[PDB]
């Protein structure tokens, strides 16, 4: 569908979410600049939990985004009344990427124009994936999102490693927004969220802007 | 003036890039091709005075009736496309009974206004409908609340009047009853000036014979709304002839 | 000869502005396609004459069935393939006999001809039921339009007009079930232009002595012996 | 040519303020043959002219029954009006097996309207192609009602519906003044001298074009076909 | 047919979405909500144009619950249709839920509604932007704003209408100067944020003021006289 | 010619061979008409032209078997009926009245198919090959090839007829589904030969359309059939006099096509009032009646029309203010901004300040005053975003300022330095990263307003430097870079030549004498010789504005760059993409001052022994070769700078770009963009052909697009530079340009090979010069590249689809 393709061209134009799967974690940090100053930055959150061991981000269309950040949540439970296990990440993905492709398929409507980055902590090991407005996912070991998502694909190519920490993943993930911020950002205009083995937390701004002062 | 044909006005589901939806306003257009119906509310009460003109002389002389009772206490003055008229006049008859059924009492007026605005409303979104083409006059009176006028159009907002006029002439009948004190007047004063204001803006060059149709509820009707007595009407009727010249 | 459309033609749910709807006109003419079937409602009988056109003698003639038994009382013959009629002609069936088995009696050839007419509300087939109720014996041609109407000799198919103008002028109302069956049989081969034998043209009958009967190649070739 | 963008559907306004699918299904009735009905004080009585496909087909029928007390006459598309009928039947058999009375015609021509407004608004349905012109006998006196494709409905003194009806209107207005006087024969008269206006110079009323249909005080709707218009039209006047 | 429905564009647009923000501004109306220390308003112009129409029945100020009020900007049959989904969800989240619901949750809910607009194409999205004003229990004023995009969000202060460009910039430059607050002070600047961009110098049959307070978290609608205690004393100094 | 043409006449195929053997008896019948008589043959022509038109003739019976595919052009058929036509027997003329008169029914617009593709190519061809005849037999001097004869050249009723036999499928098929852009070429050839047969029906079929509400597909249908029909209802013609009465009634009806809701009908109103308005002085000469005789009762009526010119060009206005209002932004994401303007509204712009220009160099002063502020009061008191809105208002202010220079300069360049003044007092404006939008919507006036005659901008000199002053340097991507561009517009009004009045009428048209007649001029067209173009060349006094302004604004910054690139001034990536977009703004604007980069030659290329010369071009500037060359001088500092950000902070995505555009500028642009130049050039033939007077045959044309050529021939002259030498300094700049092909981010390397295959084609032999260079990378043996070299030097030796390989 050519729908798809001009889907994949709203999240482009999305604000950049970064997400990098350390040895121990993942991180997900975004782009969140508020238009101006009359607007209440604390209210709305872009990095948001799913279930106490998955969360996720998007770049894109935050209303097309909170209706499968709804889903997500009513899969995962729906998950856990059956089974009284956390949902796998992965399996969380492909129920998600299903609904998600299910606005493709029929017609009189449009699909997502959002685009997920699902991270997660199952069995002791984490998980980075993406899923397109097309249905389809990847795993990662680290992405961008967004606009200009290419020069972070390329910038996060070149600082990734595999015994890297999640504290110095939670660096290098405010590295790749920094690359693209346009105008000097603070802990009030972005957004981290990390998995662990503790499950996934969004970091409180108190502590992103201890990461922002070590950088 | 100049058409579109870009085709942002062929539903009601689709806005212009100026964003208007044109469909809501033909619907609107029809209804001031159609002749006037007046309301204005009183000290006492609500009277409605409508134009229904006779296209033919075959008719049974109160046939085609743009006066609706949709409640013992509420009436219905339309102007605009008939048929939808009494869709209307059925949905808010229902919508009357249903209160009725459900919650024990009469539907106030600013209740069945808003309840069939609404509806009018839900055919102004989808692609699958059409805005009606009529608006209309809802007056009622009881106790408690006093009179109550609302009009609703095409495009669903439903406000509340003194005076009110819809169809092809009503700028000229809110002239006309603007030049009037119908806060202080009593429901027979009003019937007369209903009668006059909808002889004066009656154009008979263009259509050429019609029926003056009167309702009211008030005081003098115990809260019900009637079609009024014919010996008032004709008194309104004779005022109104000699009122113009 | 040349190409006249408008723009108001081929609008499968929309009036003109002459209140037509030119997507079903050119769907009612365009059922003229079926071969030639003359139905002829006489006092002593109806008879329904169809040719058969027969592609192959590998092919058994009486396995396209171009008249066929609604029920003991009426046939009926269609113009046109019998994959589109074959649901009319099953609806016919049930209806006789669901108007059997609630009535207790044999539905007259009016009233299966209006429950056909009801399902056919298009449908493309044109269909001539012949048959005798307590009203004597009737013809009905319905279109495939919807519309039927009781008729005392009627052509439908390839040639309607040709041979309905002819249908025209050698029926009388006193006219004896064999003369209709003759007449038939040379408007059949004057609108076919072939030799007349059993195995180009079905021939039924519908009597108020006996029931349906379709006509056997001997009974066939008996009529054709003098035409 | 002059192609028009708001004649598609019926869930279109132009921007004249005009549904054109409601006004084209509006002569879809004078596509039909002319109909005429008329009431007097006790008698309400539809006269209606019937064609035939051929000199051997049998003359669509344009009368039709649909209760003891009421009977409409047809013109347009006749597949629409037997939608129309059947509704029609039925709502006249619920209320004589709720409430063991007949129906007032007007509350049936009411309902007539509120099911021919439904596809006059909604998407992939068209109007009907078909105007009735509806007798009936109640507690209020005989009635003459028309139904029009724009599903507004008409109280009549006396209405024809159908092609070149306009002289049986000239006639019928003119006329109308003493039609409430009338016995039920000259009634029939009147209703076949407006419907003898509505032919060419060359045809007549026959007893295979004619059909009429009469309700009244002390009858039930009939129906007289080809021999029963003999009485009716074997004491008219030559052609003026 | 790309730009007839709400589809995307070639560059990731919806123009239905983007010609619903072109509608809220033919309503030819500007309201403006800030927020206070312990106090929420929301103040909207109130042209009558129509002088026997009985203008107690126009307002864009709508009572939700008790609690929570709000102010409407844009096609006003929309409007009403969506002040009326929105009373439907705060009584329903009371009924399921057991307590009063919260302006972000209300104002979540009803923009959740409005992306379905903004998805299906069958139907339009509904031209017409919320205020929701009401006391949060834990975090105090709280002031909520959904648009026809389906996008929520809260604001220290905000405008919808025509002049919302210029009455962002006079807030903009507002409450990055101080820190408005107190009740007397928040109608002030509410006030002053109207009468700036449109010019014209209130009479308080001209206005209409909704306000909610920590004091008493009820929505109230201010009497004309109470507009007139405000604008006196703002008319003067 | 009887042996070839025996052989054609006795085969019936189609074999592939005949449609040659017919494209060769066009050929024979165009060049030789007062000789082979063509009467024997015309009933086979005609009938054959018939058959390939291949039209589906009686009840279904098709043809799966017969050839569709091939054999009867009619681009050739055409021209061949065209030749055989004239002389003392029609017959030919019989025969086109009938094949006419057998395809009525398919030129109609319900009947549209597959024939319709090429029956409209007959429709559209035809009238302008007779319009090339008769330019041919009349208008065409005297010449070696052989004259028609006097026996055979088309008279007044050969040419009366076939105008009286095409055009019914002409008006026909204006109303077709495709388009309607074939008919509108026919009604333009037919109107220069009988314009009272032609111009009556198409207006006939206008005014209806154009009030109509119902059948909006005939409003695009009969406006684009009255652009072609313009130039010959404008004139008269000695026959059809009434023909422009119709002009300003027609100009005043289309009016409501300004619409914010169709694209489709308002480019096309936009076009329409833009031909109508190149082709009339809107002069008001409405005040003779002192003038009792030398006029025509046409004239007189024309004339007391004219008084409708302000009641257009303000009716019209606020047609274009209320499209602009609800042209604007309306963002609707929260995450980000859209900060860029679709295709479909960058044309609603181009034909807003098309239209809008070319109304008012046709109007008088005392209109232009009028509109002048009708402009400022919008313009200043109804603040605009600078994107989409801002874009349209600002664009149409510099076409007033453009016209009359020095009346409309003095109420925007005070306005908006004033108030940029009061708005960047605070001295934290500077380093804020916001700017409040009043400042953006004025500083965006001012940057746009400014692109105007250099010489009538000299007076506003001083307080237009001070506003320089102070916003250059202020961080904020929206707002240097508005200041940049004003700098930008600002140096190339002040240094490049370029025409500055473009009007109808040659000199003045703004001049107090009203006793005599303007309105006995709409037309005029061609006149080369009394041109009088007003050309804008640069005087000492703004060439020395313009290295003022270089020296005030590019030296600092290419200091500071400079010392960015020793280890001095550590310097910021937000401050690097500052200063480089300042110096590519100001080179950008000041390129023709500055001479070319020169150095010594590059050796080793290619043994020479005629000579390699390049061409010197004068151009009229007479580069100052006193002064310190500043191309040289900005090439030395971003090749240093880029050893620097390719070293040091390799990551920085968006200065790097602007080490790519500036190597690209350095090293081609010479006051003239390519694109640019294509992009004019292109419009010219469209303008050109959609009023061309084929007819006659002196280059009559609109004076404006006949300005229009001489400025093409200028940029073409300055744009063309031939294989000068490749001089080791150019060496270096794709050297270090390759070290960006091959790079570490894939959009720096696609942008920076775009310039390095624009760098190849124009010095000669430099191609052969990097062969062994782009080669190393792709090396077995050459240890380590990196993946993204290795790619960046395949991309690099795969070219491109249309340069270098
Ligand atoms: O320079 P361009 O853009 O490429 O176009 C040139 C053409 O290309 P060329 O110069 O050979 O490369 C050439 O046409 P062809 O040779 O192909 O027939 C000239 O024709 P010519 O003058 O010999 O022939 P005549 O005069 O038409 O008889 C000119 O055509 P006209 O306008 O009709 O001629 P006008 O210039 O008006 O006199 C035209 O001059 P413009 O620049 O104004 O378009």
């Amino acid at each position: 569908l050519v729908q798809i393709e001009y889907a994949l061209a709203a999240v482009a134009g999305g604000a950049p979410s970064v997400g990098i799967k350390a040895a121990n974690g993942v991180v997900l940090a975004t782009e969140k600049k508020q238009k101006s100053i009359l607007y209440d930055e604390r209210s709305v959150h872009k990095v948001e939990p799913i279930t106490k061991h998955i969360g996720l981000v998007y770049s894109g269309m935050g209303p097309d985004y909170r209706v499968l950040v709804h889903r997500a949540r009513k899969l995962a439970q729906q998950y856990y009344l059956v089974y009284q296990e956390p949902i796998p990440t992965a399996q969380l993905v492909q129920r998600v990427a299903s609904v998600m492709q299910e606005y493709t398929q029929s017609g009189g409507v449009r699909p997502f124009g959002v685009s997920l980055l699902i991270c997660g902590w199952n069995e002791g090991r984490p998980y980075l994936f993406q899923s397109d407005p097309s249905g389809a996912y990847f795993a990662w070991k680290a992405t961008a999102m967004g606009k200009n998502y290419v020069n972070g694909k390329t910038f996060l190519e070149k600082r990734y490693n595999e015994d890297l920490e999640l504290e110095d993943a939670i660096h290098t993930a405010i590295l790749t927004l920094k690359e693209s911020f346009e105008g000097q950002m603070t802990e009030d205009n972005i957004e981290v969220g990390i998995c662990n083995e503790a499950g996934f937390r969004r970091l409180t701004p108190t502590e992103v802007k201890d990461y922002l002062a070590a950088i | 003036m100049s058409s579109i044909g870009t085709g942002y006005d062929l539903s009601a589901s689709t806005f212009s890039p100026d964003g208007r939806v044109f469909q809501v306003e033909y619907a609107m257009k029809a209804v001031e091709n159609s002749s006037t119906a007046i309301g204005i509310r009183c000290k006492d009460g609500v009277v409605f005075g409508v134009e229904k003109l006779v296209l033919s002389k075959l008719y049974e002389e109160g046939s085609n009736k743009r006066l609706f009772n949709v409640d013992r206490h509420v009436g219905m003055a339309v102007a605009g496309l008939l048929a939808d008229a009494r869709s209307l006049a059925d949905i808010a008859r229902e919508e009357a009974s249903n209160f009725r059924s459900n919650f024990g009492y009469n539907i106030p007026l600013k209740h069945l206004a808003d309840r069939v605005a609404m509806y009018v409303h839900a055919y102004t979104l989808y692609s699958a409908v059409r805005p009606f083409g009529c608006s209309f006059m809802l007056g009622s009176y009881s106790v408690n609340d006093g009179a109550q006028l609302y009009m609703i159009d095409p495009s669903g907002v439903s406000y509340g009047y003194w005076g009110c006029a819809i169809g092809k002439a009503r700028q000229a009948a809110k002239t006309e009853i603007e030049k009037l004190q119908m806060k202080e007047m009593t429901c027979r004063d009003i019937v007369k000036e209903v009668a006059k204001i909808i002889y004066i803006v009656h154009d008979e060059v263009k259509d050429k014979a019609f029926e003056l149709e009167l309702s009211w509820v008030g005081e003098l009707t115990n809260g019900r709304h009637e079609i009024v007595p014919k010996d008032i009407r004709e008194e309104a009727e004779k005022y109104a002839k000699e009122s113009l010249k | 000869m040349f190409l006249t459309r408008s723009e108001y033609d081929r609008g499968v749910n929309t009036f003109s502005p002459e209140g037509r709807l030119f997507q079903v006109e050119y769907a009612i003419e365009a059922i003229k396609l079926g071969s030639t079937a003359i139905g002829i409602q006489t006092s002593e009988g109806v008879c329904l004459a169809v040719e058969k056109r027969i592609t192959s003698p590998l092919m058994e003639p009486s396995s396209i069935e171009k008249i066929v038994e609604i029920d003991a009382h009426i046939g009926c013959a269609m113009s046109g393939l019998i994959a589109d009629a074959k649901t009319l002609i099953d609806k016919a069936r049930v209806e006789t006999q669901n108007h059997w088995f609630t009535y207790n009696e044999t539905m007259t050839v009016e009233s299966v001809t209006q429950a056909v007419s009801n399902l056919a509300l298009p449908f493309g087939v044109a269909l001539l039921f012949g048959g005798v109720d307590e009203k004597g014996p009737q013809l009905f041609h319905m279109d495939p339009s919807g519309t039927f109407v009781q008729c005392d000799a009627r052509a439908i198919g390839s040639a309607s007009e040709g041979a309905q103008s002819s249908l025209q002028e050698v029926y009388h109302k006193s006219m004896t079930l064999k003369e209709a069956i003759k007449s038939s049989l040379i408007i059949l081969k004057q609108v076919m232009e072939e030799k007349l034998n059993a195995t180009n043209i079905e021939l039924a009958t519908v009597q108020p002595g006996q029931n349906f009967h379709m006509f056997t190649k001997e009974e066939l070739e008996e009529v054709i012996k003098d035409i | 040519m002059f192609r028009n963008q708001y004649d598609n559907d019926v869930t279109v306004w132009s921007p004249q303020g005009r549904i054109h699918q409601i006004e084209y299904a509006m002569e879809a009735v004078k596509q039909g043959s002319a109909t005429v009905g008329l009431k007097s004080k006790t008698h309400a009585v539809l006269v209606a002219l019937k064609r035939a496909q051929s000199e051997l087909a049998a003359h669509q029928k344009k009368i039709l029954h649909v209760d003891n007390h009421i009977g409409i006459s047809i013109a347009g598309l006749t597949a629409d009006a037997r939608l129309l009928c059947n509704f029609m039947r039925q709502e006249c058999l619920d209320s004589r097996f709720v409430f063991d009375r007949p129906l007032p015609v007007s509350r049936l021509v009411s309902l007539i309207g509120s099911k021919t407004q439904i596809p006059t608004q909604r998407y992939g349905r068209r109007p009907y192609g078909v105007g009735l012109l509806i007798a009936g006998y109640d507690d209020m006196g005989p009635h003459i009602f028309q139904t029009c494709p724009s599903a507004n409905y008409f109280d009549c003194r006396a209405m024809s519906i159908g092609a070149r009806s306009q002289s049986a209107r000239t006639y019928l207005e003119r006329h109308m003044s003493e039609f409430m006087e009338c016995n039920l024969n000259e009634l029939v008269k009147h209703g076949l001298r407006a419907l003898r206006e509505t032919l060419p110079a060359e045809q007549d009323l026959t007893t295979k074009n004619v059909s009429i249909g009469i309700v009244g005080k002390d009858l039930e709707f009939t129906i007289y076909d080809d021999d029963d218009v003999s009485p009716f039209l074997e004491g008219l006047e030559e052609r003026p | 047919f790309d730009r007839h429905i709400t589809i995307f564009s070639p560059e990731g647009r919806l123009y239905q979405v983007e010609y619903a923000f072109k509608a809220i501004n033919q309503g030819g109306l500007t309201s403006v909500a800030v927020r206070g220390k312990d106090c929420a308003v929301i103040v909207t112009q109130k042209k009558v144009p129509d002088k026997l129409l009985d203008s107690s029945t126009v307002t864009h100020l709508f009572k939700i619950t008790e609690n929570i009020g709000c102010v409407m900007t844009g096609m006003t049959a929309d409007s009403r249709s969506q002040v009326q989904r929105a009373r439907y969800e705060a009584a329903n989240w009371k009924y399921k839920y057991g307590y009063e619901i919260p302006v972000d949750m209300l104002c979540k809910r009803i923009a959740d509604i409005s992306q379905v607009y903004t998805q299906n194409a069958e139907m339009r999205p509904l031209g017409c932007c919320m205020i929701l004003i009401g006391i949060d229990e834990e975090q105090g004023p709280q002031v909520y704003k959904c648009d026809p995009a389906g996008y929520y969000c809260g604001f220290k202060a905000t405008a919808a209408g025509v002049k919302q460009t210029e009455s962002t910039s006079f807030l903009e430059k507002k409450v990055k100067k101080k820190f408005d607050w107190t009740f007397e002070q928040t109608v002030e600047t509410a006030i002053t944020c109207l009468s700036t961009v449109l010019s014209i110098d209130f009479k308080p049959s001209e206005i209409e003021v909704g306000v909610v307070t920590v004091e008493n978290p009820k929505f109230r609608i201010l009497t004309e006289a109470e507009i007139d205690a405000h604008l006196v004393a703002l008319a003067e100094r | 010619f009887d042996e070839l043409i025996g052989l054609w006449v006795s085969v019936q195929n189609l074999p592939q061979w005949e449609g040659q053997l017919v494209n060769l008896f066009a050929r024979l019948a165009t060049d030789n008409i007062g000789y082979i008589d063509w009467d024997p043959y015309v009933p086979k022509i005609f009938t054959r032209i018939l058959r390939s038109l291949n039209l589906p003739v009686g009840s279904s019976q098709v043809l799966v078997p017969r050839f569709l595919t091939n054999a009867y052009d009619i681009g050739h058929a055409v021209i061949w009926i065209t030749a055989m036509m004239g002389g003392p027997s029609k017959l030919v003329q019989k025969h086109l009245a009938g094949l006419f008169n057998s395809i009525t029914s398919f030129y109609h617009p319900s009947n549209n198919g597959r024939w319709l593709n090429k029956l409209m190519k007959l429709l559209q061809r035809l009238p302008n090959s007779v319009v090339r005849r008769l330019h041919r037999e009349r208008y065409k001097k005297p010449s070696w090839l052989t004259p028609v004869p006097d026996s055979h050249k088309l008279t007044d009723q050969d040419v009366t007829d076939f105008v009286q036999c095409i055009i019914q499928p002409v008006l026909l098929a204006m109303f077709s589904k495709t388009g309607s852009l074939e008919a509108a070429q026919a009604l333009q050839n037919l109107a220069l030969m009988r314009p009272e047969l032609v111009i009556p029906p198409v207006l006939e079929r206008t005014y209806p359309a154009l009030e109509t509400l119902t059948e909006p597909h005939q409003l695009t249908a009969t406006l684009s059939c009255v652009i072609g029909v313009a130039r010959s209802l404008v004139s008269g013609g000695r026959w059809f006099p009434e023909g422009p009465t119709h002009m300003l009634p027609l100009l005043m009806r289309a009016l409501p096509g300004v619409d914010p809701n169709d694209f489709s009908k308002c480019m096309i109103t936009f076009q329409f009032i833009a031909t109508f308005s190149t082709l009339v002085p809107l002069v008001d000469c409405s005040s003779v009646l002192q003038e009792r005789n030398d006029l025509t009762e046409v004239e007189r009526e024309l004339c007391s029309a004219t008084a409708e010119f302000e009641d257009f060009v303000l009716q019209f206005m606020d047609r274009c203010f209320g499209l602009i209002e609800s042209s604007t932004l309306e963002q609707t994401r929260e995450e980000t901004e859209t900060e860029k303007m679709t295709h479909l509204e960058s044309l609603v712009e181009l034909g807003l300040s098309s239209t809008f220009s070319t109304i008012l160099t046709q109007c008088s002063k005392e209109i232009f005053m009028v509109a002048l502020q009708k402009v400022f009061n919008f313009s200043t008191s109804h603040i605009f975003e600078t994107r989409v809105a801002g874009r349209m208002v600002a664009d149409m202010c510099r076409a007033a300022v453009k016209c009359c220079p020095e009346e409309s300069l003095k109420l925007f360049v005070p306005h908006c330095c004033s108030v940029i003044t009061q708005l960047t007092m605070n001295d934290d404006v500077l380093n804020d990263e916001e700017l409040d939008k009043e400042l953006l919507w004025n500083l965006q006036l001012l940057s746009e307003i400014t692109r105007v005659d250099g010489r009538k901008l000299l007076l506003y000199r001083e307080q237009l430097v001070k506003i320089l002053q102070r916003t250059l340097h202020l961080t904020c991507k929206q707002g240097y870079t508005l200041s940049c561009n004003l700098l930008h517009h600002l140096l190339r009004s002040t240094t490049l030549i370029y025409p500055t009045e473009y009007c109808s009428v040659p000199g003045g048209f703004d001049k107090p004498p009203s006793e005599y007649f303007p309105i006995k001029d709409w037309g005029k067209p061609g006149d080369l010789w009394n041109l009088g173009i007003q050309w804008h060349v640069p005087s000492s006094e703004e060439v020395s504005f313009a290295f003022y302004l270089l020296d005030s604004f590019l030296q600092p910054e290419l200091v500071k760059l400079q010392h960015c690139g020793d280890g001095k001034l550590e310097m910021s990536r937000d401050d690097i993409l500052q200063s480089l977009t300042i110096v590519h703004n100001c080179i950008l604007g000041s390129g023709n001052l500055l001479p070319p980069l020169k150095g010594e030659p590059v050796t080793n290329l290619v043994p020479s022994m005629v000579s390699l010369e390049e061409t010197k071009l004068y151009t009229g500037l007479e580069y100052d070769l006193s002064r310190e060359n500043h191309r040289e001088v900005i090439a030395t500092v971003i090749r240093k700078l880029l050893n620097h950000i390719l070293d040091n902070s390799e990551d920085d995505t968006k200065s790097l770009f602007l080490i790519i555009k500036i190597i690209g500028d350095l090293l081609q642009f010479q006051g003239s963009h390519k694109h640019e130049f294509d992009s004019r050039w292109k419009s010219f033939n469209l303008v050109k052909k959609s009023m061309e007077n084929r007819l006659h045959g002196k280059k009559q044309h609109i004076r404006a697009l006949l300005i229009d050529r001489v400025m093409l021939q200028h940029e073409l002259r300055t744009l063309t530079v031939e294989g000068c030498e490749y001089k080791k300094i150019h060496q270096d700049m794709i050297r270090d340009l390759l070290r960006l092909s091959t790079s570490s981010y894939s959009q720096v390397r696609n942008k920076a090979q775009q310039t390095f295959f624009a760098a190849l084609g124009a010095y000669n032999f430099c191609c052969r010069d990097i062969i062994p260079l782009v080669l190393e990378f792709l090396r077995p043996d050459r240890q380590g590249v990196t993946q993204q070299q290795f790619k960046g030097a395949l991309y690099c030796l795969l070219g491109n689809h249309s340069g270098v390989c």
